[PDB]
RNA sequence: UGACAUUGUCAGGUGGGGAGUUUGGCUGGGGCGGCACAUCUGUUAAAAGAUAACGCAGGUGUCCUAAGGGGGACUCAUCGAGAACAGAAAUCUCGAGUAGAAUAAAAGGGUAAAAGUCCCCUUGAUUUUGAUUUUCAGUGUGAAUACAAACCAUGAAAGUGUGGCCUAUCGAUCCUUUGUUCCCUCGAAAUUUGAGGACAGAGGUGCCAGAAAAGUUACCACAGGGAUAACUGGCUUGUGGCAGCCAAGCGUUCAUAGCGACGUUGCUUUUUGAUUCUUCGAUGUCGGCUCUUCCUAUCAUACCGAAGCAGAAUUCGGUAAGCGU
RNA sequence: CGAAACCACAGCCUGGGGAACGGGCCAGGCAAAAUCAGCGGGGAAAGAAGACCCUGUUGAGCUUGACUCUAGUUUGACAUU
RNA sequence: UCUGCCCAGUGCUCUGAAUGUCAAAGUGAAGAAAUUCAACCAAGCGCGGGUAAACGGCGGGAGUAACUAUGACUCUCUUAAG
RNA sequence: UCUAGUGGGCCAUUUUUGGUAAGCAGAACUGGCGAUGCGGGAUGAACCGAACGUGAGGUUAAGGUGCCGGAAUGUACGCUCA
RNA sequence: GUAGAGAUUCUGACGUGCAAAUCGAUCUUCAAAUUUGGGUAUAGGGGCGAAAGACUAAUCGAACCAUCUAGUAGCUGGUUCC
RNA sequence: UUUCAAUGGCCCGUCUUGAAACACGGACCAAGGAGUCUAGCAUCUAUGCGAGUGUUUGGGUGAUGAAAACCCAUCCGCGAAA
């Protein structure tokens, strides 16, 4: 849905424990490090013979992910995360 | 499935039947006489080769 | 029958897939017209 | 021939030739179909609560920065009478008007100085804790209620606000990823990278308490199942066939010689179907041939009745299955 | 001279009810030693843990652009050099 | 005695002009280094040519006829060829 | 507190829904059978009566009393010929 | 057409057989892709197949022997005194 | 004890809603024939000791006769703290 690019909300950060103005952005997953222990373990497991050693998702649906709002306090650099209901369309401002 | 016929032609019952053959047909080992001059031979037999 | 040959089986006598098989087929599947450049009755060749 | 090739190692491609494996559930048998697999409204539901069917009628996996929050002002659907312009009740005005309108999407409930319409300001759609209700095991998940500690919005104020008037609109472990801290650890001691933790979220699992998964067997196997089909008995009659009552009528004339609609009461079915009670450690399966017996719903033979000269022909009409067929 | 299958116990009917077609139960018809040769109505006669069908998180043969691999094959790098 | 039309699909076959993607290895830059980021490369590949006495095709989809479905009727795409 | 079996039910009365109907399918209430023998309904899991230690006597329920068969070929008033 | 080699029909006999495939009659072939002794080779996902999933010692849609192995069974049967 | 008379009495086991069943096993008799032992865990009970408890990993009387009885040190387990 339409969501303002700025919102004034309670700031949980230790230096601003009050309502302040925040810049709003949509959360996006980061890019999957190769050094994470689970990836190191999976790669070690997958080596050698035996084929695929763990489940792999062959399907996909429910492309309505819950929208996560990243709220950055303008001056404090403090960032907060807010969860909204699912929707097919998103637009900031 | 099983081993197909073409894959079984590797020997055994598929060898050549060579009892009745008198010898391989070959030119003559390349030797000094043929390299430099000539050598004469006489046809002794003309034979059927099974 | 299918156990015997890639051409075997079926409720009519037919090959099923194309008989022109690739040059790099494994033994046991290299049957029919191997690596054929073309097929059919040629009308004038060289 | 020639430092290529070959050979060794590793890498990318190809590889039913070959291996291993899988190829949901519910289900008036199974399959096909559908989704009754996670959920909502009215009804089924028998005035507490509970309550099933592949019963009935409908919805839902969205949508909304306003359609959320506060305040104010106003009153709607229609009907009537006028003015226009010219049918057009478009617009405008005055009366009546209990809501017959609106309230995002179903239905039910709720609402009139509002919960509807318009306007002004806004982000209570926020952070944190416990208690509670529903489904319920009184576990989880979802959804919801009343509070508490903050920080805010709005209003003159009392107040109201922790999303949407209420009843639907959703997600574990592992893994990844993000946020957060003058946070903990990398175990001989340090610093810096990197990694690992604690806390709060999100990736997605709709088979919705959440495997990673194509077929075929007319060559077939095993364990079982009469919890389950074909078969097999049995039951049921929606069909069809037959028999009564009714009497508008055809039958030049006489409603029922003989025909006889619309209705209505019964019988039978040898019809597939319906069901799934017997049989799946096994009741041999159509027809024909052969052979016997039984029923009568009578084709013929015996005797009777009514319509018109006989002659006949029909009602075989009534008894009647002895005897033929 | 001399087996075997098979065998809960057995062995005459009708009707009833009943796991819906009983030899046994309930009510009737009835009922007399010991036996021989035949017969094919019945014993839902015997055989074989239904071979059809369904179920099983039980298989196998076969197929394929199922899932996951694999001999081989092909291409490159490096070594041989 | 004939062996028709169809190379779009699937196969097969030939292209390097696609470098278009890309492993390993190696090369450049940053970093203290692990490493990261860039280019570079083969085949396979997308294209393109050929091929039916290769597999095969020589019409398909459709919504709707008294239980339902229905293929009557309603209509088109026709396509590689009809 | 610990633990078993169980997690196929079925019949009737009454209230029902689906179905043409069904010795049909699905729900509500209670009583039952399953796990219940016994007297009765000739017979019969569920209907009526009644629920059971081994016995004597008495009396009953439901149901009976011509004979089979224990018990009036009892009493009263009618009806009925198939 | 005989010897030999087969095995069509009677859907004959037999069908607890003479026999785990035989007997009778009938029939096919009978100078060659003929029939056959002995020697020899091919071995189990293997062989061998004028192709029936045929044949591979009464065993074949994967022989036979021992072992893993008392394989597992949400399934069937049984489970011993008052 | 046998037999007769009168009255009653279906074939057991099993799965099952329901078996006398035209459901399966059972011709007969003997002998054999199926909840065990072990590593744990949980409740309950008994016994010893108790803020402790546990001699049997070991070592000793020991050689006579010694798989037993009996004795003996340091650790350690569990408990005394979350
Ligand atoms: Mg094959
Ligand atoms: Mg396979
Ligand atoms: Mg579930
Ligand atoms: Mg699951
Ligand atoms: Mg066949
Ligand atoms: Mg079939
Ligand atoms: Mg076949
Ligand atoms: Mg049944
Ligand atoms: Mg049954
Ligand atoms: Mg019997
Ligand atoms: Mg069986
Ligand atoms: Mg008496
Ligand atoms: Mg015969
Ligand atoms: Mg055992
Ligand atoms: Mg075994
Ligand atoms: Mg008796
Ligand atoms: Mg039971
Ligand atoms: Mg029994
Ligand atoms: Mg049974
Ligand atoms: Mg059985
Ligand atoms: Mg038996
Ligand atoms: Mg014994
Ligand atoms: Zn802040």
């Amino acid at each position: 849905v339409n969501i303002p690019k700025t919102r004034k909300t309670y700031c949980p950060g230790k230096n601003c424990r009050k309502h302040t103005v925040h810049r709003v952005t949509q959360y996006k997953k980061g890019p999957d490090s190769k050094l994470a222990q689970g990836k190191r373990r999976y790669d070690r497991k997958q080596s050698g013979f035996g084929g695929q050693t763990k489940p792999v998702f062959h399907k996909k649906a429910k492309v309505t992910k819950k929208v996560v709002l990243r709220l950055e306090c303008v001056s404090c650099k403090y960032k907060n995360q807010l969860v909204l209901k699912r929707c097919k369309h998103f637009e900031l401002g | 499935g099983r081993v197909i016929r073409a894959q079984r032609k590797s020997g055994g019952i598929f060898q050549a039947h060579t009892r009745l053959r008198k010898g391989a047909a070959q030119l003559r080992t390349l030797d000094f006489a043929e390299r430099h001059g000539y050598i004469r031979g006489v046809v002794q037999k003309i034979i059927h080769d099974p | 029958n299918p156990v015997d040959h890639p051409h075997g089986g079926g409720n009519h006598q037919h090959v099923g897939h194309s008989t022109t098989v690739p040059r790099q087929s494994a033994p046991g599947q290299k049957v029919g017209l191997i690596a054929a450049r073309r097929t059919g009755l040629l009308r004038g060749a060289a």
